[PDB]
């Protein structure tokens, strides 16, 4: 007989850092001789320099498709009234100059030789407007932006659409409009208190950080290993002992480097196919539940889906999923089937539920009950063939309209 | 790639410096990525910030209604 | 193209090798270049299971879409085309495969009026499936993907609640069919 | 099921509509008015 | 199955290389054997991941 709207949020990786690496740097740096060791293992630099290069593409592809989803950058309006929503915590803030929302602020400000870093194709500010752009069109066109040109919906009428389409009829929300302003707007305060919290809340992409930094540590730290050599010294071995036994300590400190090297290159790989996994998983609840309604249950939130704002995260991405929840039940008596004349009644969309003296028929998922009236009834066979069935008359308005 | 090319048309980027382009004050659509935002093309080679796309503003009335 | 690569051996011709060399030499340049070709084996199967398990994830991606967007219709938006997806058309490609998605894109836009709900008699009517559109005089109903209006009639408008606790509504008679019935 | 007006609804004309075919469609209350 | 290999070795067993061979090609012997050791393992690790 009620409902409750509980806001959850969700965290998505979208693109991890690119790296890419020297080989004559980070192996031999500037000893000649090392340089001219490493042409006799054959073709080991080019493959590992594709393999970084087709790494960093797929990384920028991932990173590009899972924002860029539509051709226009939608302006929100100046006003920020829609019918008693607050819509601060998510929508830009023009005094900050950084374009940043202040719940993408708060995430923002919760995370932390041979070895260069390549930055991203795109930086904060674009996956910003990306964001904002996305906000505006779910927020003053609906989920049509998503097909084709925007249509100016009202977002009342686009919340009764969504309120339809998980089957309540339109006749619950325009009555208490206020309360669930009211619902919302806690939701998104105790979302916005509740998402500093916890240090953990911001879990992979806090992980993801950390994985790549120090798996560059470790690349770097394999530079001071003597690999069952005298030292881990290029200029040393050289200068100090004979050029045969130097020959055999630069070989095996230079596989030794080039077996980190492959291993650092696995690893990478592994972790950009597991970032890419996750980046379509994001990219499809990008397309499904912000794009749309999705119909899934248990697939954005923990609840009946209405709608879903996105909010920009450095390499990943935050979900802000509205569920429905309908909290504080209340049971009754029901029939599958009423008889009258001899002839069976069915409901046309919703159950027969008794309070216990009198019938009435209401919605599957909120208490409204009506009485039984020919127009929302249909009536198929016979009364004996169905099972459960009872006795009651039904309500037709001709009775009365044919007298009168 | 992330050299200071003051010891070596120059324009520095986030990414580094581009020699052999000049710059553009209005955006095209690129098809060249390079990074933070920086693309390339040729129309000579000209390098521009990246279009975000098209600047279109909607209006919103909650007493009015778009039907197709 | 790793063949032709010495790996520190005397030469990368396997024949020569043995051929020219004692086998208490020959032992160790068979273990470098056995050790070498071993190393770029495993560099190549490791890359050929990393690309095939792309291919399976690939295709297990496609056979989801086939089996959502060709055997039947997919109700949610943007998974097969732009814009609402009615059926699509599978193709036969060398090494992969190429969908014929069929689109429904509206067009045409129009600006219009509305309103929630309309008041009369003291209750509010609300309607089946459309909404209330006024074109600047009188009211009509349609569809939210197309226009199409219709006389606000009694059949697919509902009433609910009373006229106080709803907002934005506005004022108009409703046409009920069963009243010029019974007058002829 | 008896095709009335109830699970049906009227549109356009008569002109348009290929493949339409001829027949008298029931209307309920119609032995109830007269009655 | 990969433990008890020779890998290009004198022997596989630790205590028959570590005693009968003179301990400056010894210890490249057992450098060469858990070096294959170690490879097998970064190989099984990579079945796995
Ligand atoms: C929605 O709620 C937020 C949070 O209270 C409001 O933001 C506050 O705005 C006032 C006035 O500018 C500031 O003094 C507060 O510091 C802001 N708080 C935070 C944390 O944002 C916002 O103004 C409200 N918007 C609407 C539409 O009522
Ligand atoms: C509805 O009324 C009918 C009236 O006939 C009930 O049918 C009778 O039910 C009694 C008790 O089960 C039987 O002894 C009779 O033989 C039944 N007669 C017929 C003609 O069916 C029916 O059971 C009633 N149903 C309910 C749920 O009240
Ligand atoms: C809004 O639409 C209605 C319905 O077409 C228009 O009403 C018609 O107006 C013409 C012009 O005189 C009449 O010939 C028709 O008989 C009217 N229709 C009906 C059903 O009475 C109305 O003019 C339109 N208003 C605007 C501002 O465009
Ligand atoms: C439903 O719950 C809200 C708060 O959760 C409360 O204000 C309201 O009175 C309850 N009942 C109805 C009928 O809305
Ligand atoms: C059941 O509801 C009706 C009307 O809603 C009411 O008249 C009746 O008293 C109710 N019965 C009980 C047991 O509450
Ligand atoms: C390059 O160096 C000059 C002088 O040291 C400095 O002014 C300039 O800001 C540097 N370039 C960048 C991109 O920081
Ligand atoms: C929404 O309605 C309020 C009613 O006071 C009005 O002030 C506001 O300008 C309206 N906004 C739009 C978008 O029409
Ligand atoms: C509808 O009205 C708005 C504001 O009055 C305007 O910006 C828009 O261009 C109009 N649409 C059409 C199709 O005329």
């Amino acid at each position: 007989t009620n409902f409750t709207i509980s806001v959850t949020t969700e965290i998505l990786p979208v693109s991890m850092t690119k790296t890419s690496v020297d080989c004559t740097m980070y192996i031999c740096g500037d000893s000649t001789e090392c340089s001219n060791l490493l042409l006799q293992y054959g073709s080991f630099c080019t493959q590992l320099k594709r393999a970084l290069t087709g790494i960093a593409v797929e990384q920028d592809k991932n990173t590009q498709e899972v924002f860029a989803q539509v051709k226009q950058i939608y302006k929100t309006p100046p006003i920020k009234y829609f019918g008693g929503f607050n819509f601060s915590q998510i929508l830009p803030d023009p005094s900050k100059p950084s374009k940043r929302s202040p719940i993408e602020d708060l995430l923002f400000n919760k995370v932390t030789n041979g070895l260069t870093v390549l930055p991203p194709l795109l930086t904060d500010e674009m996956i910003a407007q990306y964001t904002s752009a996305l906000l505006a069109g779910t927020i003053t066109s609906g989920w049509t932006f998503g097909a084709g040109p925007a249509l100016q919906i009202p977002f009342p009428m686009q919340m009764a659409y969504r309120f339809n389409g998980i089957g309540v009829t339109q006749n619950v929300l325009y009555e208490n409009q206020k309360l669930i302003a009211n619902q919302f707007n806690s939701a998104i305060g105790k979302i916005q208190d509740s998402l500093s919290s916890t240090p953990s809340a911001l879990g992979k992409l806090q992980d993801v950080v950390n994985h790549n930094a120090q798996a560059l540590n470790t690349l770097v730290k394999q530079l001071s290993s003597k690999f069952g050599a005298i030292s881990s010294v290029l200029n040393d071995i050289l200068s100090r002992l004979d050029p045969p036994e130097a020959e055999v300590q630069i070989d095996r400190l230079i596989t030794g480097r080039l077996q980190s090297l492959q291993t650092y290159v696995t690893q990478q790989l592994i972790r950009a196919a597991e970032i890419r996994a996750s980046a379509n998983l994001a990219a499809t609840k990008m397309s499904e539940c912000v794009l749309g309604q999705s119909k899934r249950v248990d697939f954005c939130g923990k609840g009946y889906h209405l709608m879903s704002f996105p909010q920009s995260a450095p390499h990943g991405v935050v979900f802000l999923h509205v569920t429905y929840v309908p909290a504080q039940e209340k049971n009754f008596t029901t029939a599958p089937a009423i008889c009258h004349d001899g002839k069976a009644h069915f409901p046309r969309e919703g159950v027969f539920v008794s309070n216990g003296t009198h019938w009435f028929v209401t919605q599957r998922n909120f208490y409204e009950p009506q009485i039984i009236t020919t127009d929302n009834t249909f009536v198929s066979g016979n009364c004996d063939v169905v099972i459960g069935i009872v006795n009651n008359t039904v309500y037709d308005p001709l009775q009365p309209e044919l007298d009168s | 790639q992330g050299v200071n090319c003051t010891e070596v048309n120059v324009f520095q980027t986030r990414a580094g410096c581009l020699i052999g382009a000049e710059y553009v004050n209005n955006s095209y659509e690129c098809d060249i990525p390079i990074g933070a935002g920086i693309c390339a093309s040729y129309q000579s080679i000209i390098a521009y910030t990246m279009s975000l796309g098209a600047e279109n503003s909607v209006a919103y009335s909650n007493n009015s209604i778009a039907i197709p």
